[PDB]
């Protein structure tokens, strides 16, 4: 009954999907019609900025990538997904893509702003979340996934500087860099060490269970205040990723080094989310044998923190970057290569 | 302590994606 709503659900999402997936948005704004603010974050290839839409008076985070270096680091391909895919979806816990285009020099994504900041910097601050904080956030990433995995997609980029905290205290992730969509097997070497599947690592050729394998390292490092393979040089991290070996901070529920033992599980054939099952060994593990999903998903339930927002278009919630101003070019740089953005 | 461990180590603030 509950199953059967979920999967009629999902079915019509599909379709909303497919709809856009096959005849995308594209050049729906221009930089003149927005002003620079500041800058929330930085990436491997662009930046992030706060920006005001002259027009309309609202604010959106603004992210930019230079065509050029695009091309440098062989991201060319990954860019198309990322903007065909953001433009695509549509889900409570997802950032919502408001305008993209591009100019000479770079390729624009205007989406809405997030005020509350990311959830690295929470966590890093307090130091770890406490078990039902953490399951209150680990909860939104299970539907979340359960979405996207139903279009064929793949995340690939889990991590607490991905996910930012919302007005009413709800997770938003950003950054789809290297989501794909797939039917199959991939084989590219993407992600963040810290978060990387054993399998991605070894080259074997990978499917949506990295994700869950990620989502373990989410929720170990949420409720124990680090990640379970740390070390100064991602090479130690990827020995100690391989090697299969966690070891579990005193303070774990037995519930929960139960889930964590097995989303952590080096042997995708017995990997939760990986199995007959599917997400459902996942939700009904007795670590969320409290949790609402509907609820979750409707966003009645109350949230454990909720970030200060002391006015709109308040960055307070964000580190603070060196401001570097944005160049167009006189002429037109990679014209044939982002044809399709 | 590893918190302590991981306090002191190179890897506490922003992770960077890696892709090559
Ligand atoms: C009306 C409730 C539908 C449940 C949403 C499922 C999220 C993957």
């Amino acid at each position: 009954s509950e199953q059967e709503s979920v999967k009629e659900f999902l079915a019509k999402a599909k379709e909303d999907f497919l709809k856009k997936w096959e005849t995308p948005s594209q050049n729906t704004a221009q930089l003149d019609q927005f002003d620079r603010i500041k800058t929330l974050g930085t990436g491997s290839f662009g930046r992030v900025m706060l920006v005001k839409h002259k027009e309309s008076g609202n604010h959106y985070a603004m992210k930019i990538l230079d065509k050029q270096k695009v091309v440098k680091l062989k991201q060319i391909e990954h860019t198309l997904n990322e903007k065909r895919i953001l433009q695509a979806v549509n889900f409570p816990f997802l950032v919502k893509l408001e305008f993209s285009f591009k100019d000479n020099s770079n390729l624009y994504m205007v989406m809405e702003y997030v005020a509350g900041g990311e959830m690295f910097s929470h966590l890093r601050r307090i130091g770890r979340f406490a078990e039902p904080h953490a399951r209150f956030y680990a909860a939104q990433i299970v539907l979340t996934f359960e979405y996207l995995h139903s279009l064929d997609l793949i995340y690939r980029d889990l991590k607490p500087e991905n996910l930012l905290i919302d007005q009413q205290g709800y997770i938003q992730v950003t950054d789809f860099g290297f989501a794909k969509r797939v039917k199959g097997r991939t084989w590219t070497l993407c992600g963040t060490p810290e978060y990387l599947a054993p399998e991605i690592i070894l080259s074997k050729g990978y499917n949506k269970a990295v994700d869950w394998w990620a989502l373990g390292v989410l929720i170990y490092e949420m409720a124990a205040g680090y990640p379970p393979f740390f070390a100064d040089q991602p090479i130690q991290i990827y020995e100690k990723i391989v090697s299969g070996k966690v070891r579990f901070p005193s303070h774990f529920s037995s519930d929960l080094k139960d889930l964590l033992r097995n989303l952590l599980q080096v042997d995708l054939t017995k990997r939760f989310g990986n199995l007959k099952n599917g997400v459902n060994d996942i939700k009904n593990h007795k670590w969320f044998a409290t949790t609402d999903w509907i609820a979750i998903y409707q966003r009645k339930v109350e949230a454990p923190f909720i970030p200060k927002f002391k006015g709109p278009g308040d960055t307070s919630n964000f580190d603070d970057y060196e401001e570097e101003e944005i160049r167009v070019s006189i002429n037109e740089k990679c014209g044939k290569e982002f044809t399709e953005f | 302590t590893t918190y302590a461990d991981f306090i002191a180590s190179g890897r506490t603030g922003r992770r960077n994606a890696i892709h090559d």
